[PDB]
């Protein structure tokens, strides 16, 4: 078949929702096995300066044992039938997923069940939550492109939900109390705000029978007075940098507003950073390379890796670029990524632009490969978009994008705006901003 | 003994006139740029 056939041939997503407001979303396939989970409209956008850092400690208190399930009895059932338990946490999303065998299903969601509504939260298990936490924010700070991306966030959302981190500040780690764990759950963990997808081998019948069985209690209420609802976060063009000469490497994150999950402008601004691309030493194109700061940055070996980014978020987003340099050679590499994203702005030619939206093409179909990714992507999709997009959709999205699209997208998101920067380590050769400020034009 | 007596004058008007436009103007771009600095903050977290 051709690439066209093969889309349309994708089984459609099947969705249904509950009495409580619970949707319940699935794509069946053939695959003996499976990968069913709870997505949640909460994350640290929803939390204040008080309780920033309760999603994530609640993430580590989640798979710690229920009231139907005390300590490890949880995990030794998981254990036991060879499945995988696994969760994440996001400014805006919470994810809860099991992977297992498809005949497993019925248990899974039991499970699942059991975990978003009966969680014990036991003092003494929080009170050992507490120390690994602390650690956990010990070691993040080694990694510094951890702590970059978090600068960038801090300082383009500041003053906003958005700038705070998920972990939350270890002051918050040290005080959070039980109290504000329950109180934050009870708030948050509601039907409402919560998507149960599946996909694998199973019926979307199955699947709706069983989460009519396991989530009916859940509440799907709330009230009018207590319903988390998002403002939006104001960008600030700004700059933050952190010197620290004794890092060998610095890294560095720009970014100017992105527009928001939503927006149909994603599509083009995706094609225009797979033109520009990603990058690493020990990729084998070299000089040979597509994008032009590819192989002027792998011939004059400006940077050890470079990645373009999209980073969608309600209504505001960073689009932009991370790089990793040596001290001489962050000018030239700022020099040549700007001028990457001026050329697009004003110049972008048919030929690249179709290899970008080549680029985009092979991106959505090979992420979309196993039980896991699709789950995933079910479960976001029907948080963010409120639907499964297909993959037909997707490719009528990107078949609409042209040079002049590209161009004209670019323009509006890159052209004359103020980025947010973020530098860490030895950055002494970071641009003033001025001098970045310029470069947008 | 100064025949450009009035010209310099009339001149002189005019190279007021255009003073009196561009340094303001100037002054604002100098004040624009420097912002950046002017308001930057410092902090300083050696590790204990
Ligand atoms: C070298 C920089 C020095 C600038 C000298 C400015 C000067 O000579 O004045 C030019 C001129 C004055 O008017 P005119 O049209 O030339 O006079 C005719 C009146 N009927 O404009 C200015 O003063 C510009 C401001 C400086
Ligand atoms: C830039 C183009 C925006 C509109 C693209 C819509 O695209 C259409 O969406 C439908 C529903 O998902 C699909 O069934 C259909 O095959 C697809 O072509």
């Amino acid at each position: 078949a051709t690439y066209a056939q093969a889309l349309q041939s994708v089984p459609e997503t099947q969705v249904s929702q509950l009495d409580n407001g619970l949707r319940v979303a699935s794509e069946q396939s053939s695959q003996p096995t499976c990968t069913v989970g709870v997505w949640i409209d909460a994350g640290s956008r929803y939390e204040s300066e008080k309780n920033n850092g309760a999603g994530y400690f609640v993430e580590h208190l989640a798979f710690k044992g229920t009231k139907n399930r005390p300590g490890n009895a949880l995990e030794k059932e998981v254990e036991s039938m060879g499945a995988h338990l696994n969760a994440y946490s996001t400014r805006e999303h919470t994810a809860y997923y099991i992977k297992a065998l498809s005949k497993d299903l019925p248990k899974a969601v039991e499970l699942l069940a059991d975990i978003v509504q009966n969680c014990s939260l036991e003092d003494s298990q929080i009170e050992k939550e507490r120390d690994v936490i602390l650690q956990e924010l010990q070691e993040n700070d080694t990694s510094m492109r951890d702590v970059v991306f978090n600068y960038l966030h801090a300082t383009a959302f500041q003053g906003t939900p958005l700038a705070q981190s998920v972990e939350g500040p270890s002051e918050n780690v040290r005080k959070l109390s039980r109290a504000d764990l329950t109180e934050y759950l009870s708030r948050h963990y509601k039907a409402p705000r919560m998507v149960l997808a599946a996909a694998g081998g199973l019926e979307h019948r199955q699947l709706l029978d069983l989460a009519q069985k396991h989530f009916s209690g859940l509440s799907g209420t709330y009230d009018e007075d207590a319903v988390p609802t998002l403002s939006p976060c104001r960008f600030t063009g700004s700059q933050i940098c952190h010197r620290e000469d004794g890092l060998p490497l610095a890294h560095v994150a720009i970014a100017v507003e992105g527009p928001g999950w939503a927006h149909p402008d994603n599509v083009a601004l995706q094609v225009a950073n797979a033109i520009i691309g990603h990058y690493d030493c020990t990729y084998g194109g070299g000089a040979h390379l597509s994008s032009p700061l590819a192989s002027i940055a792998a011939t004059n070996k400006l940077c050890q890796s470079f990645q373009t980014f999209n980073i969608c978020y309600a209504d505001t987003g960073l689009l932009g670029a991370h790089f990793v340099c040596d001290h001489m050679s962050i000018d030239d590499m700022m020099f040549v990524l700007q001028g990457q994203w001026m050329r697009l702005c004003t110049s972008a030619t048919e030929s690249e632009v179709l290899r970008g939206k080549n680029l985009l093409r092979n991106a959505l179909v090979s992420h979309l490969d196993g039980t896991t990714p699709v789950c995933e992507d079910i479960g976001r999709s029907l948080l963010t978009y409120g639907r499964r997009i297909p993959l037909a959709e997707w490719e009528s999205r990107i078949a609409e994008v042209d040079a002049r699209v590209v161009r004209e997208v670019c323009s509006k998101y890159f052209y004359d705006q103020c980025p947010a920067v973020a530098g860490f380590g030895p950055i002494e050769q970071l641009p003033d901003y001025n001098r970045i400020r310029s470069g947008m034009f | 003994a100064e025949p450009e007596h009035d010209h310099r004058k009339r001149m002189g008007l005019k190279m007021l006139l255009m003073m009196g436009l561009l340094l303001p103007l100037v002054y604002a771009m100098k004040r624009h740029k420097w912002s950046v600095l002017k308001s930057r903050k410092l902090a300083y977290r050696p590790p204990k």
